RNA sequence: AGACAGUUUGACUGGGGCGGUCUCCUCCUAAAAAGUAACGGAGGAGUAUAAUAAUUUGGGGUAUCUUAUUUUAAUUGAGAUCAAUAUUAGAAUGAAUAUACUAAAUUUGAUUAGAGUACAAACAAGUAUUCUAAGGAUAUAUGUCUGUCAUAUUGACCCGAUAUAAUUUAGUAGAAAAUAUAUCGAUCAACGAAUAAAAGGUACGCUAGGGAUAACAGGCUUAUGGGUUUUGAGAGUUCUUAUUAAUAAACCCGUUUGGCACCUCGAUGUCGGCUCAUCACAUCCUGAUGGUGGACAAUCUAUCAAGGGUCCGGCUGUUCGCCGGUUAAAG
RNA sequence: AAAUAUUAAACCCCAGUAAACGGCGGCCGUAACCCUGACGGUCCUAAGGUAGCAAAAUUCCUUGGCGGGUAAGUUCCGUCCU
RNA sequence: GAAACCUAUUUAAGUAGGGUGUUAUUUUUUAUAAUAAUUAGGUUUAAAUAACUAUAUCUAUAAUUAAUUUGUUAAUUAUAAAAUUAGUAUAUAAUAAUUAGUUAUUAUUAGAUAAUAACCAGACUAUUAGCGCUAAGGUUUAUAGUCAAGAGAGAAACAGCUCAG
């Protein structure tokens, strides 16, 4: 398979997000950082990359 | 790039001629024993129409 | 079939429970030829057992020719599968034991170019005897 | 009669070897047949160049602005300068017209010519009609001693003193000066 | 601790089993609308990618061949040629050439919300996208963009989980908890998924059903098998047909090995031997005759012919078969 | 409410047990002839079927080969050993 | 007055929905058949040939080899343009009839909705294909017809063929 995924999280504290995937076994070095739509504010904001979970049982 | 425009040759009562000839020899090679059981009806009405 | 990868792949082909085909006849190259005047499975045995009465017609010794006699145009065309003995049906398709050539009706097995009528006449006859097909001759001469 | 041309397997490995080397370079190093340059230049002395390059490449017009003051003198100046200039270049215009006739007269009368030295001058080698190299005689040097007192700075004569070390440098034509 | 117990131990299938397969994609089959099966033929999929995406801009049109060039080509120039090739992320088909390939500048439309039609279609599911609103990119925009040329590139519901645009009543207020918007977790691959949780033997065997389903036998078929007929490679002193016969060919028979699965599954059957028989002729002897490389004899071959006849014994469970001995012959 | 520290039998590791079960090799070349192989190497194994018997209630090819008995014996006796 | 078809199923002799049947209701045709016009198509056609497998010829121009009959004689090669032929399940630029969609005309008489049952083992023949000895009353699809669920007359006698309902 060979892939993985994470959460784009805003600047602002609202927890909205989108999705993206990258390969495991590349060495990139820049995490991703996009403006993209916060419904929540109704404007673009910088979003960046984080750490998504997984389901347990 | 052979490709060159397409010639009607043949005259019209040619093709009918030669669909006909191709008839009289495929008639030829068949078995008489199905030749006569088709030929025993399909004259009757024939004789029975006239 | 497929032509493309002959030797390499592992070839099959439908059976053809009925075909039938005619192709207009007509002289090209040569003056007289030969000509099937049915549909049929050619076998290759069918042409190596008069393969030599042939050359000893349309080559001979201390004799040389430019021009050509002969043209042939013959491939084999059908794999003609089948089963073993104790086999049940299904569970696939038979296997190879042979190959042929399906012919169709009308079709110029050979062409020739100033070759002795009197011989092809004596030729195809016994040709024809051994097959059984109906076979002819013909030459530009009676056409 | 002619159909279809197939394929080469040289425009087929070219198409490909591109997309394994798009990410790769070929000018890295000694990947290519590459000598060393003369060793006059050095690595500080590239980082000197580097250094100052990377200064001038990260100038805009968003880094700079100028007084109205410079500006509009900067017009009657470079103006008029070019006004003296294009009354020469168009002189140079007029000249090489003139010139280029005088061409197209003798060609029409090479021609006009026996059959033994017609050939020669057709079919001269190109060893001769490729002679590109200085003189004694060459603007340059003639002119040297006149041409390093008449500019107003020292600076736009190392322009040029610089500026022939590094061609020195580049067709091997300095060693050990 | 099978010491003891309660239960499971898939289906399809040309009998069943062993083996193989089980979902999704493309062509042939497929019979010029669409659809169309089979343990029919073949190949593939369980991904990739933050640039391989979005808007503008530039370049040679690509490809095949020849030739010349300050020996150089971002992608030189010229000429001819190409039932659209080159390619277009991977299988196959289809299509495009304003494709495709290549260089570059700005950028994240691979954004949020709500209404609705059409194709397809048991159901559920899936597909293409216009219209309305917010908030952006591109930059004459006048306009274009709601991931990639397309089709596969996956999984229901439950339970549970992280972040949260919203609400709350187990007396009241909070906690707890449930639900809601966004979203994650399965080769549940037997892929509509019966459970979180599952293998075998029965010659000690039982019951219910079936000729819907097998072994002997009948029936259809006759590749195979046996025999007739035509042709005649090659032997026969010469010489195709005294004798012999390869190969190729046209029909017949229903005694072998088999294919199918129409009758019988609601009391029976298997080979062999004793006794008892009957029929065919494609005749082993006897009887008639032609031919002969037939001197006589013995013999070889073919035709007509079914009147009567056609062995005992040793070994073996045995038909057969080898052996000993015989006979007009031991069909 | 969660976490760390303390620890029993049992399980793993280790040891023992073969009149318990169970298991018991191959390759290369070598001697007045190929073949034969005492021997010598070669690789591996926990160890390499030792004694003895052997067409057997154990043998697929098989009515195995030779001999005995019988006018003649797929069974029987004796005997050789893929 | 049917069905033995499709789609799912630890399902295959079961069951469920669609499809076909009956009844009822309604100022009720979204219908069936026949004729004609009309649209796309890419089986078939084809002295057609783009592709694959194989293949027969021609030629400007530019050259070769041997020999003392080297101011001759003789034998030969390559090539632009031109250019043939056969074959194929998974080959077609192009291109039939019929079928199918829509519209109109005529004629029949149903259609829609609701309440609800049975069927979901099929057989043969004609045409057509796939596995098979293009063998089987064989096996699996397609288009009609008949048995099924249908007597009478003709096929010596005959569920499936003809006439007929
Ligand atoms: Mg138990
Ligand atoms: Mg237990
Ligand atoms: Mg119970
Ligand atoms: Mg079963
Ligand atoms: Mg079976
Ligand atoms: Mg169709
Ligand atoms: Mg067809
Ligand atoms: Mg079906
Ligand atoms: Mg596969
Ligand atoms: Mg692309
Ligand atoms: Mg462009
Ligand atoms: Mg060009
Ligand atoms: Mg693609
Ligand atoms: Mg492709
Ligand atoms: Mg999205
Ligand atoms: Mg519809
Ligand atoms: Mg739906
Ligand atoms: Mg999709
Ligand atoms: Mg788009
Ligand atoms: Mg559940
Ligand atoms: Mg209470
Ligand atoms: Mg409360
Ligand atoms: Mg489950
Ligand atoms: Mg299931
Ligand atoms: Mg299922
Ligand atoms: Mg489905
Ligand atoms: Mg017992
Ligand atoms: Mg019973
Ligand atoms: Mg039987
Ligand atoms: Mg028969
Ligand atoms: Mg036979
Ligand atoms: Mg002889
Ligand atoms: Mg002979
Ligand atoms: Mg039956
Ligand atoms: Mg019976
Ligand atoms: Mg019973
Ligand atoms: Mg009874
Ligand atoms: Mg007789
Ligand atoms: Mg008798
Ligand atoms: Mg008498
Ligand atoms: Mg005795
Ligand atoms: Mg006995
Ligand atoms: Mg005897
Ligand atoms: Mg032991
Ligand atoms: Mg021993
Ligand atoms: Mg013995
Ligand atoms: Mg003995
Ligand atoms: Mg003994
Ligand atoms: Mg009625
Ligand atoms: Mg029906
Ligand atoms: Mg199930
Ligand atoms: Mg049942
Ligand atoms: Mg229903
Ligand atoms: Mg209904
Ligand atoms: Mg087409
Ligand atoms: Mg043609
Ligand atoms: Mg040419
Ligand atoms: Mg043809
Ligand atoms: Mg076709
Ligand atoms: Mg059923
Ligand atoms: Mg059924
Ligand atoms: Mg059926
Ligand atoms: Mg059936
Ligand atoms: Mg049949
Ligand atoms: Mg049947
Ligand atoms: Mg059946
Ligand atoms: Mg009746
Ligand atoms: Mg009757
Ligand atoms: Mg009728």
């Amino acid at each position: 398979k060979n892939s993985i995924l994470f959460k784009l999280v805003s600047s602002a504290g609202t927890g909205f997000f989108y999705l993206a995937k990258r390969n495991a076994k590349a060495e990139v070095i820049k995490k991703l950082s996009l403006r993209k739509f916060d419904p929540i504010i109704n404007q673009y904001v910088v979003f960046n990359e984080a750490k998504l979970s997984s389901g347990k049982n | 790039g052979r490709a060159k425009p397409k010639v009607n040759h043949h005259t019209p009562f040619e093709e009918k001629d030669y669909s006909e000839l191709k008839i009289y020899d495929d008639e030829r090679l068949m078995d008489k024993q199905y030749k006569r059981i088709r030929d025993e009806y399909q004259k009757a009405a024939v004789k029975k129409e006239h | 079939m497929r032509f493309k990868n002959l030797s390499n792949t592992k070839q099959v082909s439908f059976k053809l429970r009925n075909f039938k085909k005619t192709t207009k006849y007509r002289l090209v190259f040569g003056n007289s030829m030969i000509l099937l005047y049915k549909n049929a499975r050619f076998e290759s045995i069918y042409f190596e057992l008069f393969r030599k009465y042939i050359k000893v017609i349309s080559k001979k010794k201390n004799i040389n020719i430019n021009y050509r006699n002969c043209w042939i145009f013959l491939r084999m065309n059908t794999p003609l599968t089948k089963k073993s003995k104790n086999s049940r049906m299904g569970k696939g398709k038979g296997a190879l034991y042979r190959w042929l050539v399906r012919l169709p009706k009308h079709y110029k097995l050979l062409e020739f170019k100033n070759v002795n009528y009197y011989r092809l006449n004596f030729l195809t006859k016994k040709w024809s005897k051994r097959l059984s097909l109906p076979l002819a001759f013909v030459s530009k001469a009676n056409l | 009669w002619n159909k279809k041309g197939k394929v080469n397997e040289a425009t087929v490995q070219a198409r490909k070897e591109k997309k394994r080397l798009k990410e790769t370079n070929q000018f890295t190093g000694d990947y290519t047949g590459e000598r060393p340059p003369h060793p006059w230049l050095s690595a500080k002395r590239l980082r000197s160049i580097m250094t100052q390059y990377q200064v001038f490449a990260n100038k805009n017009r968003l880094n700079i602005k100028v007084d109205k003051k410079d500006a509009v003198e900067m017009k009657k100046q470079f103006e008029e300068i070019g006004a003296h200039e294009y009354y020469r270049m168009r002189t140079e215009q007029i000249i090489n017209e003139k010139n280029n006739q005088v061409i197209d007269q003798i060609n029409k009368e090479i021609e006009t010519l026996p059959f033994n030295i017609y050939e020669e001058i057709t079919k001269m080698p190109k060893d001769k009609i490729y002679n590109f190299n200085t003189d004694s005689n060459s603007p340059y040097i003639l002119y040297f001693e006149q041409i390093a007192r008449m500019f107003d700075e020292e600076h736009l004569t190392k322009l040029k003193v610089s500026q022939r070390l590094q061609k020195l440098a580049e067709d091997k034509l300095g060693e050990n000066d």
